[PDB]
């Protein structure tokens, strides 16, 4: 947790249906996003932190 | 009905999840309230209870 | 009085094919939705099958994937289990268990792997 993985992902498509529906999740929480109407919204780069 | 129990936060007016957007929605302007009690000794048995 | 009877078990060699049956009279039996019970020696018992209400709508576990095949008398409210293409790791004992109520389980059935 102290030297979490960093991932810097652009240049693709993204589902996050499938993420929502996967259910293999216990939380999926989400501030600054909702859980759908993601797909059609899409921004300069996104930062994974693991 | 019967639930488990990370499923008693989806019971909830306003709150996201899959059970909450397919099994039982709760409207927005909701008026009410939910009673939920352990019943590990009556929906519970060796084996599994399918 | 209601009750339950076993008939089926016995040995058997892998690859065979034969009637698993549990008999039960005094009350409907698409009232609601049964299930079945095994057990093998190791930590707790372990699930297998059961169909519901209003069509067959049978369901298996992971491990059981399109072998079970089941025929269904609705006439006379009696089970017919079917099985096929074994091998050895489920040496059980069989029961059938279902709700009319209080809680309802037989005494079961032997079933060997050689």
């Amino acid at each position: 947790v102290y030297a979490w993985n960093r991932k810097r992902i652009s240049n693709c498509v993204a589902d996050y249906s499938v993420l929502y529906n996967s259910a293999s999740f216990s939380t999926f929480k989400c501030y600054g996003v909702s859980p759908t109407k993601l797909n059609d919204l899409c921004f300069t780069n996104v930062y994974a932190d693991s | 009905f019967v639930i488990r129990g990370d499923e008693v936060r989806q019971i909830a007016p306003g709150q996201t999840g899959k059970i909450a957007d397919y099994n039982y929605k709760l409207p927005d302007d909701f008026t009410g309230c939910v009673i939920a009690w352990n019943s590990n000794n009556l929906d519970s048995k060796v084996g599994g209870n399918y | 009085q209601v009750q339950l009877v076993e008939s089926g078990g016995g040995l058997v060699q892998a690859g065979g094919s034969l009637r698993l049956s549990c008999a039960a009279s005094g009350f409907p039996v698409e009232s609601e939705n049964m299930h079945w019970y095994r057990q093998a020696p190791g930590k707790e018992r372990e699930w297998v099958a059961a169909i519901y209400s209003t069509g067959g709508w049978t369901l298996y576990a992971d491990s059981v994937k399109g072998r079970f095949t089941i025929s269904r008398d609705n006439a006379k409210n009696t089970v017919y289990l079917q099985m096929n293409s074994l091998k050895p790791e489920d040496t059980a004992v069989y029961y059938c268990a279902v709700q009319v109520g209080y809680w309802y389980e037989g005494q079961g059935t032997q079933v060997t792997v050689s």
